[PDB]
């Protein structure tokens, strides 16, 4: 039944609040107008606030590799406003993942089955001029779509 | 049979209780009902036990089942016999401390003053119907017992940095003519056999040819061609050890539902002169 | 003696069940059948038990086998006596929750209702023939028990990031005059000296239109003006699971040597010259 | 004496009955018959009783002591077929299909009895021409173990035959021939060897020694009468030795061969 | 010899009582009856004794004498551990209730006569060994037991007695005792060659009406659907070149015939 | 008949004594009275015996059988003050404060006796109009368990009353009321339902079927019993079914206010 | 039994879909046209997409060193297209290794016995001008080619 997706096709619709993958700004009430995506756009196109999702590890399940997988994503939130707004925005995004897992949220590419932090909301140095960054690792778990 | 969509990982488990003998939601309702609000659904009488923890589940167990192989001086290993009657139970770790969540653990409170819950000494009778719904994506495997006896499984856990817990054990008992317990899911149990068919998608009249794997071995090259025997005898006779009479191909319209004992797939499509023979999918 | 190709690292294990007493594939079929679709086999009646955790194998075990040395105050050691005769079993962790997987664990479904599987109290008789095929390399060590009693080895396991599982223990019990269980592999057990050859005689050359059965399956017919390559193509075109490339055929003028993966014999005989071109002996 | 070969564990066994006076298989037939199917024996007439209990095996008891003894066997049956109820209750008192009926008071119930105790290919038999069959005590019933019908077979004299026979070809009225040890020298190409007799070494024997020289090399310290307790006789390249004490190889020092003895017990 | 099929585990069982002399279900009914409801049976008059203890099964003992020299009188009993304490179990232990008031059971001094027919059915995965006695005399075996952690019990000894030239007691199963050499096959006649209808009876009751021309599958449908516990699939039937044939779990008989021409229909078995 | 609610666990109990011939509480009082305080009863006259051990509950033994039966109870008292010594030793034979004195032997000591055995809700009583009380065994003493004074109460006839009576309102001389299965349609407005009867299934029953249509669907079920055995009277939106077999919900399809019918009695 | 192979003589026929070792372009339909090799070619020769498999550890088994071995292979996917295409190309390479292990796939040099991940697919910096790298470590078991 189906095939397991790249991790971005599951969590990006869940952080954005819509299944349209072409439109990166989120509409979820706690994150209205935050840009959410895998890759930071060129300086002539960047807007802040911004959330980014990168895969950092996590295998297929060893006992049924085609049926379940547990990707670790680094999630990182950036802002030009202030540090409190940046860690608020990260908590307000992490609250969406924990709810979307509890509701077993169906996405056209797969189901978000579970969520678990493995580092939480660490503050760090930003690579962009006058911006704050906070980041953490989430071990997701995802199931293939029914057909 | 090797069906994939019946494999389960329990994501979360909801637990409900009701007065003894209360019926669960029907197998078709279980796919539609809102698990957060049991006061709202059609099958009135159920309520959520309280906050069970998010990272663990109702834990099944049994006592007894100690089983032994027996014979005679003539013949050994004649039959296996159960030496102790198997006694199924479930453990639920309630983490909530209001009256409704203490009542499951201590039995009914024996004090009527505002703000106090008091316990009498010795045994208590404390029995309810139990419905557990184990959720995994769109799968909602239900479990129902019309009578369960609910007892203290261990003392109240309290910890400085982990949630307090009231572990209850529900042991299942026979209630009049009903089953001991029942698993509920409409797609899995007593359903129609639903035999597998593979869709040969050829987009109508087209130039060129393609190949089919049958049981992982290729048949010969197939052009755009007539159906019936002219495809059935190309699906059969692959040195597969299965006779053509085991297969079916039928008057399916545009695209054809191949079926038989082996799996089938395409190898390559070179039918380039139009819409092509692009998929083989189940 | 040492044998580098008899050393075994079980990579995957398939498990099948059937009605009590059902025969397994013969040692020469087990090298040719596919393992994924039992409805394709010659030995009808087997079906796959379900999904099993793919990093694990069917876990063999026994209890009893408790044995100790005995003697007399004259001679202190003279027998080792087995005090409790070995009760022998295999444990299989299914991960499906399909009806045809639950019936191995609970015994037959007790409800007629669509979408419900019902469990009654007390012990159940539940026993099957069991075939296991352990795969490594190009090796296929089969294991077959004609009668095994199936019981719950432990309660159903559910977890939030490991697959749900329901473990059965199959205990072997003897049945009629048959063995308790059998290991199946043509290369290893009761093996012949490596080559086998069948001599197809040609002296009766006034002839007719005889035929061979190969592994019990007919080649059509062959005319008396035969040739080594022509009969290799005839035998190699029997629809039985194995190709023309597996067969070696050669001549000594008066007869052909036939050799390959399966038994060969003459079916229908038709010849003018007596027995002289309808003899096929080893 | 000390027949290690003839120490018995009753690992499996079978019980048969027949009309009074019926003869058992001869000792040479008992080594060879098929025990599951007594209908196929050449010594025909025996019916196999049901499954007897796995742990309460036959008790070959007796009641008397000093008045004079009566021998018995108590057999636990574990089957409720007519073939087993007929031994516990006596013959069926009802003719209707599907019913086994019991009358009050005592009933005469007498049969021949054969028991075979197997171990591993020995098959010790026991046979009685005439036994009287009684209820030993109550029918056992349990939820977790096979129900049991225990019967007492008491032996009675019949027509000048014995009360019972023990039947085994190897053990009873055998030829009692003495053991012989084979001094198989193998290639024997040169050198020396020593036997030991009763644990004491003989000290010196040449590769080419004759039977009389070997008989004089035996006769070590603590011997029986040196040259008349011991018999040594050649056959082929080798010697058969026999006498009052055990003989074994002590130290081979010969210059070529796969051994120096092969030995009976 | 060596039916492994006849090795008995007493996994569940039911004890019944009735007025003296009353008959148990026949060997062919015992395979079919519902044990939990004796008011449903053809053999009316049985009632269930209450719940009996799960571990102390009935002891089929005796107290007769031992002799080996050539003093051997015998009497047979069974001991049942009752575990209900309502009237239907106290009447077996103490004898009949000697007080008329609601909510009280009272007992007098001295012995009391208490005689009943007794039936016991021992069940093992669709094996059902029955046991029946026409007359047993019931007495207290020893004390009522009470315990803090285990069900209380009233052990009653039933002693078997001769009655009216019937047997002392009888064991019941169709498959084990006096068993048939091959399964019975009935032959159904065609000498009534033409017109009209007839009605067989099965296990003592009518098939309803069936026509002279009827097909073997219509005959099977008729005998397989008529007011007793055997399913449509339990029967096997054929129509041959000169006769019809019937086989299955019950007695079959020619019943009543209204066939218009020929001899009428009358044949028994192969 | 089988009665789950009539199976007894003796989880707690109380023992009372009184002057000879005194009456027990009636069955309808016994379910309502407060057991700790017998002076508060309307059926006054009963004194609570005090504590009795948790192990060695009172046993209703007897002596005799095959000479005539004599009934008794043994009660293991565990208090050592006057109200328990008076049963083991008979009346106090010293008048001074703080002493209980015993004379040489053969005291007469008759009392009425009532025992109440208390499950979670069931309250089986036992009552004897006259009992003669005697020592059963030595006084036990231990360093780590309560001492005990076991008394044999032997029952004796009095003024043509029974030796003893068991008292429980629900169980003895009760009304013979048949089982009556409800059948609640749940406000059905379309579809069908089936009944399981015994273990068999009816054919299809339409949601609007009348009582006669249910009777002829509950019979004709590949029957154990005729249609004539079944009573199926309506009383409203529901039916009351009685007959010789169990009846159950089976499979249903009813589309109305409840998505199922129900059969709960 | 023959000698155990170098890991590239077994893994490459499984990922390429043919046992002609002279031709690095794959034909397996999920990742067809991907160049699969062990060593990245000169800039005048290299083509993207590219998969690189590189031995990074893993001993012979201690039980029988000449009968079974467990090499650890760092597998790396590169593309010039976008990060999601590089993720899906790595996923489509695991889905081939897990299937080829499930069958015990034979090759002229040996049998692929089992496949497991010791570090799952992860994004990283690429050493090549305007390309994305995704990489992980597979531990995979090998058996001798009979004979």
């Amino acid at each position: 039944a189906g095939k397991l997706p790249i991790v971005g096709e599951v969590v990006l619709p869940i952080l954005r609040g819509h299944e349209d993958l072409s439109n990166p700004i989120s509409t979820v009430p706690s994150l209205a107008g935050v840009h959410v995506g895998t890759w930071v756009e060129d300086i002539d196109s960047r807007t802040f606030p911004l959330i980014t999702v990168r895969r950092v590890g996590g295998t297929r399940s060893p006992e049924h590799p085609t049926l379940f997988t547990q990707p670790v994503v680094e999630m990182t939130a950036y802002s030009a406003a202030d540090l409190p707004t940046t860690e608020q925005m990260y908590e307000d995004a992490l609250e969406v993942l924990y709810r979307a897992a509890r509701l077993q949220t169906k996405t056209p590419a797969g189901y978000l089955h579970s969520v678990t932090e493995t580092l939480g909301a660490s503050h760090g140095p930003s690579p962009f001029d006058r911006t704050w960054r906070v980041f953490g690792l989430i071990r997701l778990g995802i199931r293939p779509p029914k057909n | 049979a090797l069906k994939d969509d019946a494999v389960l990982i329990a994501a979360r488990g909801y637990v409900y209780t009701a007065a003894v003998g209360t019926a669960a939601p029907t197998p078709s309702q279980l796919k539609l009902i809102d698990l957060e609000h049991p006061e709202a659904w059609d099958r009135t009488g159920w309520d959520l036990v309280g906050h069970t923890s998010e990272d663990d589940l109702p834990e099944f167990g049994f006592d007894g089942g100690d089983s032994e192989v027996r014979g005679s001086w003539q013949k050994k290993k004649l039959r296996e016999v159960e030496t102790e009657e198997i006694a199924d139970y479930v453990v639920i770790n309630l983490t909530q401390f209001d009256e409704t969540a203490l009542e499951l653990y201590f039995g009914p409170n024996q004090s009527a003053t505002p703000g106090i819950f008091g316990v009498k000494s010795g045994s208590v009778v404390n029995e309810r119907a139990l419905l557990i719904v184990i959720v995994d994506n769109d799968v909602r495997l239900g479990f129902h017992a019309r009578k369960a006896s609910l007892k203290r499984e261990d003392a109240i856990s309290l910890a400085t940095d982990e949630f307090g817990a009231l572990p209850v054990r529900a042991t299942f008992l026979d209630y009049q003519s009903y089953n001991l317990y029942e698993w509920i899911e409409e797609d899995w149990f007593n359903a129609v056999d639903a035999p597998v068919v593979y869709l040969l998608d050829l987009g109508g009249a087209t130039g060129g040819d393609y190949t089919l794997l049958v049981g992982g071995k290729s048949t010969g090259d197939i052009a755009y061609n007539a159906n019936a025997s002219a495809i059935k005898t190309a699906i059969g006779a692959v040195d597969d050890g299965v006779a053509e009479s085991a297969w079916t191909v039928t008057a399916d319209g545009s695209d054809f539902e191949i079926s038989g004992p082996l799996a089938v797939a395409l190898g390559v499509d070179s039918t380039t002169g139009g819409s092509g023979v692009t998929v083989d999918v189940v």
